[PDB]
């Protein structure tokens, strides 16, 4: 009964530290797959806006043809 | 010891904090430069109030509060308010630009740059307790920083702070006073992430404090600060067992044993009694009978839903000013006979009552009747999960389209944690049926 | 402090931008020398937003006025409030773009972008928290459609996280002969899909219209025209300026006023041209409109009404509410809520009640199918390419800007048709 009191106290302590745990790692991989995310939304965006600076610089090469 | 930190997240949170906190000083006799003569003893204390406040040395009774909001306009009137005294400015944490509605700047973009001070700030608090019980969180579903940041606030708090206790009070968007189309997007993201996390949370139904306010104070277009003096008294009447003390005083926790058969039914109603002009309340005096029977009218709920069509897990009747039990037995008695009050078959049909003698306290110029009685039920009903059809009707209204999904995404969301939160949500709403299925 | 970064290009955008700071300047109590002469302390309590403070208690707007033109600049000094810009804020050139929006986006205009992104530096650099931009400019001319496209699209670069609203005034032949305005306006409205977050459609055609038939002005000058532009820029900009329950700012707008990205182009409203259904009615006519578009042709997305003066709250939520009951068929049902009331106690000069609309209805496809049959008609004929094609244009892109708009109109008519059920 000694040890079986020990293994409840045991259980007790290693399930709020899993829970720790693993809320601790699925916030870790939420803020990082996020920031991710983010950061190529943002670089896909400047991508795009430097495809313009591509293309004007283009146009004035084509009318420096006059 | 057994204190209690209240975190109040966004506009909503902060504003419903100002009433409360102004509430708590006038019912302990608080000053707003935080002196309480009728404290001797300076510096400390055990009593019952010491749950919500800390002394300094210098007399002065400080809330066991933060404040956070990501842009700084609300949180400046706390600063250059009436009860600017109260607070050190530590407790006090702003930023410069919001969430902008939108939960994914609220949790990911513009939270995540000041989690870690406000963490820091509430290990302050923590550290001046020396037997910390848990947390009060204050908050809206529908504002970008009140679902956003709350939820990445009480993820933070479960690592650190174990399994310690956290509350919700949380406010349900109703259209009369909304923000923002996208309150039901940010109320099921919220709902989702916290659910794990929150061990109860007591819901606020905008527009059922608007049709109070409408019908029964006589206010013909309620503003913020007509519904968070009506909010502030339902809160009060929560905590006042926190806060005082007596002989027929039963703990919030031990109503919580009884409210929350399994975690994720961790939603209580809170139904309150009675809010009177005091034009109406001259010369009319409610009995105990009269405000218990009026916690079973659905117009009086702080979440509209008709638990007549839903069934019966808890009841707790939460009294306070001159009321003797002898006369909530035979109120109870009445209102079994006469109304439809039908539990599951796996829980006891018995009424939980809590009693705190010292009267409910009016804030000067506000529309309440000062009453020699007043009454808060909390039971959990499966009536409750009408709300969460309402607010995922909306969701699914606007998702079926993906309308307005792409400002989420441009801030690093992804589509699967839409649906993923509103599969959650769809297990909340079947869990909600299940236990209301008779035993086999 | 959520400042707001005003920039005016071209004729047409210097015009309004001038009337905009003289009609807000008034609102705010600020003189032509940048003192306050104030009533209300609400006048300053949002004064950031469009204004910095300069040691001595002087406010100056938060302005950049730019032109190919050099005339403008004079004509911007002698006019009223001419005296409160910074005299650093004027980025002007010698050219003059004539119509050409090849000239303001890829040459010309680009020699002087620079110039002009140095004087939004300045400007956003100083700001405590920059909401984002508001440009003011016409699109059937070169220089604020060329240039003022280039510029959006340059600063989006270097300010990619804030948020882009223009005001931008369409082309209409009952306003203006020049002929090539419908290229100019689609190279344009290709800009503007992608690269801004809020698009104010003035048009032209609609203010003609209002003088014309509601006021019973024959011709209408460029004075009457931006008398309503000036109007509405003042109404839908009030919830920016004024401390309201609503705490308005261009992002929030944006949140709630554009649920798919390339859908943010607005049809603003004004009424009066009186009691609250008198106001509500008005303000959901067509005739009040400021794009030349029938609402009952479509379906609103969203909508975005601000009420100004002494009224009476629950009178203009009854009416809201019943306009919404009353025209069910004509909002949108898989989007809850997307009608939105604020008030304001602070009315605009002349008035004791107006009302401003600000909605997303699907029937401004009738202003892009307007400008989309000006254009095909000339570009079938190919007339006048080369103007376009001498500075280097290539006459595909042509192609583009009308696939991309036509685009544009068949994605308003999807959710013009898209059911909940
Ligand atoms: N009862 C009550 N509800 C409020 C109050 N203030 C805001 N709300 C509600 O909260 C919702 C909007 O969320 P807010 O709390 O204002 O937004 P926020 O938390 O500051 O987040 P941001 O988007 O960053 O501003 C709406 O449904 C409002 O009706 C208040 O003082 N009392
Ligand atoms: N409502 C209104 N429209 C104007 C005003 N001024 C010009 N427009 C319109 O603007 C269009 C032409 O654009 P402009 O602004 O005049 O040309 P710009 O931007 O200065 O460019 P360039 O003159 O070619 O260098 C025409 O269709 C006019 O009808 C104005 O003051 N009010
Ligand atoms: C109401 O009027 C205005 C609002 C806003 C604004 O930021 C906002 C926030 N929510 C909303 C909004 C818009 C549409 C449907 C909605 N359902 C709930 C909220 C909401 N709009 C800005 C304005 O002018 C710059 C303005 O004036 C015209
Ligand atoms: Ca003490
Ligand atoms: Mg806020």
């Amino acid at each position: 009964k000694r040890e079986h009191e020990r293994e409840v106290i045991q259980k007790a302590i290693e399930e709020n530290n899993n829970f720790i745990k693993m809320a601790k790692e699925k916030l870790a991989q939420k803020m990082e797959s996020n920031k991710e995310n983010r950061e190529a939304h943002l670089a896909a965006m400047l991508e795009r806006l430097q495809e313009k600076d591509k293309h004007a610089e283009e146009v004035r090469k084509n009318k420096e043809l006059k | 010891m057994r204190e209690c930190i209240s975190i109040h997240v966004g506009q909503a949170g902060v504003q419903i904090g100002n009433a409360c906190w102004e509430l708590y000083c006038l019912e302990h006799g608080i000053q707003p430069d935080g002196q309480m003569p009728s404290d001797k003893t300076i510096g400390g204390g055990d009593d019952s109030f010491n749950t919500f406040f800390s002394e300094t040395g210098a007399g002065k009774h400080v809330p066991r509060a933060v404040f956070v909001d990501l842009e700084p306009t609300v949180i400046d009137e706390v600063r250059t308010g009436t009860y600017r005294q109260l607070f050190h400015p530590e407790q006090l944490i702003t930023g410069k630009e919001d969430a902008a509605n939108n939960y994914a700047r609220g949790h990911y973009t513009i939270g995540k740059e000041i989690i870690d001070l406000v963490l820091d700030r509430i290990r302050k608090l923590a550290d001046q307790c020396t037997g910390l019980q848990g947390f009060l969180v204050f908050h809206s579903f529908g504002g970008g920083t009140g679902s956003g940041f709350t939820s990445l606030l009480m993820e933070r708090l479960s690592v650190d702070y174990g399994k310690k206790s956290k509350l919700e009070f949380s406010i349900y968007p109703a259209p009369q006073v909304s923000t923002a189309v996208v309150e039901p997007y940010n109320s099921i993201l919220t709902t989702h992430t916290t659910l794990e996390h929150s061990d109860c949370a007591f819901m606020v139904d905008n527009e059922a404090i608007y049709d109070i306010c409408r019908r029964n104070l006589d206010i013909e277009r309620p503003t913020y600060t007509n519904l968070n003096r009506l909010i502030s008294q339902i809160v009060s009447s929560i905590t006042a067992s926190l806060r005082f003390d007596g002989a027929l005083n039963v703990d919030l926790t031990e109503f919580q044993t009884n409210l929350v058969p399994y975690p994720r039914i961790h939603f209580p109603l809170a139904t309150y009694a009675p809010v009177i002009s005091a034009e109406k309340a001259y010369h009319e005096q409610l009995s105990v009978a009269e405000i218990t029977n009026a916690c079973f009218e659905p117009a009086n709920q702080m979440v509209k839903c008709d638990p007549r069509h839903g069934k019966y897990m808890a009841c707790c009747l939460l009294y306070r000013g001159d009321v003797v039990p002898k006369d909530v037995n035979a109120a109870i008695a009445t209102i079994k006979t006469k109304r439809s009050i039908q539990f599951v078959d796996w829980c006891p049909t018995g009424f939980k009552v809590g009693i705190n003698y010292q009267p409910p306290t009016v804030v000067p110029g506000g529309d309440l009747a000062k009453v020699q009685r007043a009454v808060c039920m909390l039971s959990n009903t499966t009536a409750i999960a009408e709300a969460w059809a309402r607010l995922d009707h909306k969701f699914d209204l606007m998702y079926a389209k993906r309308a307005f999904v792409h400002w989420y995404v441009g801030e690093g969301m992804e589509e699967g944690e839409f649906s993923e939160a509103r599969e959650d949500m769809a297990a909340l709403e079947k869990d909600y049926e299940e236990v209301g299925v008779d035993s086999v | 402090m959520r400042e707001i970064v005003h920039i005016q290009a071209g004729q047409c955008g210097n015009q309004i931008g001038a009337k905009f700071w003289e009609v807000i300047s008034d609102e705010h109590g600020i003189d032509p020398t940048g003192s306050y002469h104030g009533d209300s302390d609400l006048q300053l309590e949002r004064i950031n937003v469009y204004y910095n403070e300069a040691t001595g208690n002087k406010y100056v707007p938060r302005a950049i006025l730019v032109d190919l033109e050099p005339g403008t600049m004079d004509s911007v000094r002698s006019g009223p409030f001419g005296q409160i810009f910074r005299p650093d804020n004027f980025v002007f050139g010698q050219s003059g773009a004539g119509n050409n929006w090849a000239k303001g986006h890829y040459t010309e205009g680009a020699e002087l972008v620079d110039s002009v992104l140095d004087v939004v530096r300045k400007e956003s650099e100083s700001c405590d928290c920059l909401q984002g931009f508001q440009l003011t400019h016409s699109l059937g001319g070169g220089t604020g459609s060329g240039m003022g496209t280039l510029l959006i699209s340059k600063i989006r670069e270097e300010y990619p996280d804030r948020i882009m609203n223009t005001f931008s005034v369409m082309p209409s032949p009952k306003v203006s002969d020049t002929v090539v305005e419908p290229y100019n306006a689609t190279l344009s409205v290709h800009q503007l899909v992608e690269n801004t977050d809020e698009t104010y459609c003035i048009d032209n055609e609609a203010l003609y219209d209002i003088c014309f038939r509601t006021l019973k002005l024959t011709t209408p000058t460029y004075g009457d025209l931006n008398h309503l532009v000036s109007a509405t820029m003042s109404g839908v900009t009030t919830c920016l300026r004024f401390p309201g329950q609503l705490n308005a700012d261009l992002r929030k707008l944006a949140v709630n006023m554009v649920p798919f990205p390339r859908l943010h182009f607005f049809m603003p409203g004004f009424a009066p041209l009186l009691t609250v259904p008198e106001l509500t009615q008005q303000m959901f006519d067509s005739k009040n409109m400021m794009a030349a578009c029938d609402p009952r042709h479509g379906r609103y997305l969203t909508v975005a009404a601000i009420f100004r003066g002494r009224m009476s709250m629950k009178e203009v939520d009854e009416q809201m509410l019943n306009v919404q009951n009353k025209n069910s068929s004509y909002f949108v049902e898989w989007i809850p809520n997307n009608v939105k009331t604020a008030v304001c106690d602070i009315p605009p000069r002349g008035l004791k009640m107006s009302a401003t609309f600000i909605g997303n209805s699907t029937a401004i496809q009738e202003l892009f199918k307007r400008i989309s049959e000006q254009f095909t008609a000339m570009f079938r004929r190919k007339a006048f390419l080369h103007w376009y094609t001498g500075e280097g244009m290539d006459e595909m892109e042509f192609t583009e800007a009308e696939s991309n708009m036509n685009d544009l109109v068949s994605e308003y008519q999807q959710y013009q048709d898209a059911t909940a059920d």
